């Protein structure tokens, strides 16, 4: 079949630019002044949404600062000017040969000013302490870049064992970051130990942001 | 007039043709010459045989000059089927030759007289030389393609006829029996027509609008192909034909799905259809309703 | 208005068969062909195969041998059947209507994540997190919604049945032992809680459970 | 063999062209034996032409019940080019003739034998008044204004008239060189009538235009123009086929977003009204 | 040109019901199978919506209850069933022949229950009096079916001479129908009277509804 | 996200030339044909021509001689320019993208309307209206707004801006002494009136006249 590989894998951009997305065929995907090679876009947890056709064409009802060009085996993806909302994967299909096949993918990062993160905890809930578990969770919102340090302090001890790191996609509306961190643990383990804390370190500032709670 | 001799020359068979033309013609004056000296009965009608030699060749000649001319609203598809008339009418003649062996043959088989005024195996020795030159000259005949079979089958038939008068000759002047002479006839005409029919069996098919020979095998294929392609229906009319040597015009009509990619689907029978061989085609995209 | 859904079984065991039904609105299978394509995070996109208005269809060659799509018109449906299913076809599949005169796929339906695998369904627990006493109170006020233990994917959380959309941030679930952990966020003016009613809402289509839970302060 | 029994009875039409290529061949039989036994080849030369004006009639025969024959994968089109090769086969087959005729003609130029049949002129007359016959109360061997008539009636009288004036000149005033000149006549004569038939079948056979649809042509060009959403046409070709049987292609470019359906029902339609069979439409759709 | 005659040029259906529009062409509008024919709606205060293409075809976007039939010369529009929001005029458009030409229209008016009028009536304004004329408005509001009468009283005597009158259309949600009675006059008139009446005979009832003010 | 939108002049004198200009957004010029298309309650809905995207114009037979279309890809616009104007022309004119591959309409412009007269353009004059003292208070009350002495058409009548829209009832305008009138009323709940501001406000675009009238009670 045809391959089709989207480099860069991923790239960043920032606000009011021009964002360039590149796909490359093995074959010519070509025939008589036509380029079957179609571009599309899927935000997260949303099915793909059709942006170009054969190459050069707007789809009905896409916004104008989308645009293609290439012909044969280099095709070329220009969104100008970049918004908030174009932070998706955008992906090449061939069509000129049977089967259909799609481009590896490629996100697109929207960079915007970096914001210190809004740091929550939370402890067991009395259901859960009936249950026979107990985690607490720390939750870390609206922060810019992805990159965080999550540390978890059992009355002043490390932990690494019992963590769960979960990260959200880039917003699609002020471009910021979640980041939720969970530590779970046994009866006993939890029942042991009074002071429970978690750190986050950010590129924001230095001195780790620090949310705290006893017993 | 000035210019149309200077088209001759620049292609090589039109210059081959010419100049082979050309050595016919002198020695058509040279035996003028010669039987004006008081010895037509035979030499004459020798002479006027092969001036219709002459013709053939002339007919050739042209054949290989209008087949370059531009096309034009009469003439679409150019003048190039007279390289395939031309292979016709010199193979049909040929035919026709035969019978002139074959019936004059037998008047020399069941008929005594043996009246002759051949001039001394002279004329005929060098019509075979100059039937030597023109068996070398056109090896590749046996568009030009069947103008140069048709004139190669022509001199091959007219080393033949040397031949079977030469051996004739040599029969009766030192073994001394006489019938070789018919025996070599019709075995001159069977040869002629057996050579002959490969050529005007080409011909045929291409005049006759068939499908060509080089083509029919994979155009199954060919149509498997298209068939297999993601919104085609169903084929229909399918016809392939034979414009001159090499030359395959197709035409077609395609049944697609209502929203079928006609674009791709155009392209892609396109490329089936050149990689088999057809230079020309026509694909007619239908829009079925359901 | 042209939009499309996908009916089918969440969890489906090994070498067992999957069945999707895709019905279709705003637009007719009588002129209109219909895409069939899954996404997983191995490998990708990947096209299944396509059915044309007259009953054609056309699949991808490495699932020829184990692939069925057909149709009703009358009652615009699809059906998607594929036989020996094994762990490398967890993925969201889609039906897709094709873009008309291209091979293009113009509209998509929400896509339904099958996950093929050998583990019993288990209904999601549910638990709420409310800020440890009342200490940072702010202007702004954190709400959490918990769920532990569910499988498969996926589940649909929300708060106060979708009115309140702002401030969300759920969070991509993780597996552990064959089982699914979901956090939810929100955040709330300080005057809107616990003056009034928040709650988290949990939906598990698998295994057909709804849970309320009302968050409350501890 | 035994079916023929009952077709010799029930015939009018067939029954002329019975009676017609009876007594034609007959009596092209009759005079070959009498040239032959003499030594006049205007009387050869005459038999040879209606011997070939009835093979024209057979092989037109022959040939339409080959283009009934089924089309199949060799032959798409059918077998309906044997009527035209048929009658440019033939025609070739006279000129040939005509063409040796001259030749052998010519010879007796130079040297002129002289031998007399006491029959000559009796054969002669007959055969004018056969071909006569044959020409108006039968209304078949029409080889072929001032041209209709010379390629209806002269064409096949005036090798009759020939032989008959060197009958003539051979017994009464006695000179030797009527025949070798009459052939000769003849020849020019044979060759003359065929030339049409050669160059309809050649035109047919080149692949050219049919000439009924030639001044038709432009204003359907115009009419497939003048289609909303049509840019350009492209490589037009219109061929005879068989008599009165069209085959035309061409391509068109369009809009990008042209309705090919309608264009391509009203470019079928136009055609269709200019007499054209087969039509082979290939629509394109532009970049812009 | 093609000539296209819809009949009927007004049709009254029912909800919940079906309602059939025929379209008839003076020539053919065919070609290889298809028909070239088209159904636009047209809204009040809207431009026209094309609902059916090539008189089989779906657009899409427009709802399951439209459907078109026919061939050749015939054509028929069907809404089944007819809902409130099916009050608009529907055009058949050919395409077979340039140039294009629409049909002369029918208007869909959608059968409900019968309603009595609101009747309100607006003595002329200040601004209206010190500008030089007198305006005296009757709004007749939420009232079915169509045929109403409005008269005008001066202290009990008729004035059919400065009133006017205005209609609208049907309404999209619950098809019922406004009606504007104005009467202009000069300053002198005004003030000559002092009670004006306005009266409205309906259907519905046979008491006309009655609305007075004075001075 | 498919729109036309067409600026014209409302008012043209007779016998002169009408310029109008579509801007499209949501498509290009580049593969889409425009359709122009004019409506009138005598004639009905007459086409009047296309233009296709290489530069091609087609046009209406009886306005071959006074009608020209051209157009601008780079700046997404359509020209339509129509001469010697006499009195039939007055028409509301609608630019429509053409639907692909057919010869249908699928997207049309809210359309210019064009009045042709030798009357000349009249600024509008708004009156309130309050209902008669108090009487017949209700539930329910009505309020009038009356648009009298403006040409050509149209104006816009809204309520506050638009917030409210439902009981909202604007009349056909009327024409008498080659000016207009027109009426607007609203159903709006007692105990909204006169509690807070109701406006009317009524724009006339020939003439570019905003007034905001408030009803104020009588
Ligand atoms: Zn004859």
């Amino acid at each position: 079949d045809i391959v089709l590989t989207q480099s860069p894998a991923s790239l960043a951009v920032s606000l009011r630019r021009r964002a360039t997305i590149s796909c490359r065929a093995s074959e010519s995907v070509d025939g008589y002044g036509h380029s079957f090679m179609h571009w599309y876009q899927q935000k997260s947890g949303q099915p793909p949404k059709l942006l170009i056709y054969r190459a050069s064409n707007l789809e009905s009802g896409v916004p104008a600062r989308f645009s293609g060009s290439g012909s044969r085996t280099d095709f070329t993806l220009t969104i100008d000017p970049v918004e908030a909302d174009d932070a998706a994967t955008y992906y090449c299909q061939q069509s000129n040969e049977d089967p259909y096949t799609f481009g590896s993918g490629t996100k697109l990062e929207i960079k915007r000013a970096d914001a210190a993160p809004t740091v929550s905890i939370f402890p067991p809930s009395s259901e859960q302490l009936t249950s026979g578990g107990a985690s607490v969770v720390c939750f870390l919102n609206n922060f810019y870049p992805k990159d965080i340090n999550v540390k978890w302090k059992i009355d002043g001890s490390e932990r690494q064992n019992g963590v769960l790191n979960s990260w959200t996609d880039q917003d699609s509306k002020d471009s910021t970051y979640s980041m939720s961190s969970t530590l779970t643990l046994t009866k006993d383990e939890y029942e042991r130990h009074n002071s429970y804390t978690c750190e986050a370190t950010h590129k924001t500032s230095t001195s780790p942001i620090v949310k705290s709670f006893n017993r | 007039i000035s210019g149309w001799f200077r088209s001759i020359l620049s292609d090589k068979t039109s210059r081959n043709l010419f100049f082979f033309l050309c050595l016919n013609l002198s020695f058509a004056f040279v035996e003028l010459l010669y039987g004006i000296w008081s010895n037509c009965l035979g030499l004459i009608s020798d002479s006027f045989h092969m001036f219709f030699d002459s013709t053939a060749i002339l007919a050739g000649l042209a054949a290989s000059v209008i087949s370059k001319w531009r096309d034009n609203d009469a003439f679409s598809y150019g003048y190039v089927r007279a390289e395939v008339l031309a292979g016709f009418v010199n193979g049909l003649f040929l035919i026709f030759t035969a019978f002139f062996i074959f019936s004059e043959g037998v008047e020399r088989a069941l008929a005594p007289p043996d009246v002759h005024h051949e001039r001394l195996l002279l004329v005929s020795i060098l019509g075979f030389v100059v039937n030597l030159i023109g068996i070398f000259v056109f090896k590749h005949g046996g568009p030009s393609r069947q103008i140069l079979q048709g004139v190669f089958l022509h001199i091959l038939a007219d080393t033949l006829g040397s031949i079977g008068v030469i051996a004739s000759a040599i029969m009766m002047q030192n073994f001394g029996l006489m019938i070789a002479d018919p025996i070599c006839s019709i075995l001159i005409a069977i040869l002629i027509v057996v050579s002959v029919i490969p050529l005007l069996r080409e011909s045929v098919g291409i005049l006759m609008q068939r499908t060509p020979p080089l083509l029919e095998n994979s155009l199954p294929q060919c149509y498997q192909r298209v068939q297999q392609l993601q919104g085609v229906y169903s084929l229909q009319e399918q016809h392939f034909w034979t414009l001159c040597s090499d030359v395959y015009v197709g035409t077609l009509k395609l049944i697609v799905a209502p929203d079928a990619d006609a674009r791709w689907i155009l392209s892609q029978t396109h490329n089936i259809f050149t990689q088999a061989g057809v230079r020309q085609l026509y694909v007619q995209i239908d829009f079925a309703a359901m | 208005e042209v939009q499309l859904q996908e009916s089918g079984p969440g969890l489906v065991a090994p070498s067992q068969s999957l069945s999707i039904t895709c019905t279709v609105s705003g637009f007719s299978l009588t002129n209109y062909a219909v895409h069939w394509v899954r996404q997983s995070p191995g490998k990708g996109l990947e096209w299944l195969g396509v059915i044309w208005s007259n009953g054609r269809t056309d699949y991808n060659a490495a699932f020829i041998s184990r692939l069925s799509i057909s149709k009703d018109n009358s009652k615009s449906q699809v059906f998607f059947k594929m036989n020996s299913l094994q762990a490398d076809d967890t993925a969201i599949y889609y039906c897709a209507r094709k873009l008309a005169y291209e091979g293009a796929m113009d509209y998509w339906g929400q896509g339904t994540s099958v996950t093929v695998s050998s583990a019993k369904t288990t209904p999601p627990s549910v638990y709420p997190l409310a800020p440890g006493s009342a200490a940072q109170t702010n202007s702004m006020v954190t709400l959490g919604c918990l769920v532990k233990g569910y499988f498969p994917e996926p589940v649909t959380v929300t708060w106060n049945s979708g009115s309140l959309s702002s401030g969300v941030h759920t969070f991509p679930a993780v597996l552990q032992s064959d089982l699914y952990t979901l956090s939810s966020s929100v955040t709330v003016p300080s005057s809107t809680w616990p003056s009034e009613t928040v709650t988290c809402n949990v939906a598990h289509p698998a295994s057909s459970t709804k849970v309320d839970k009302k968050i409350v302060p501890r």
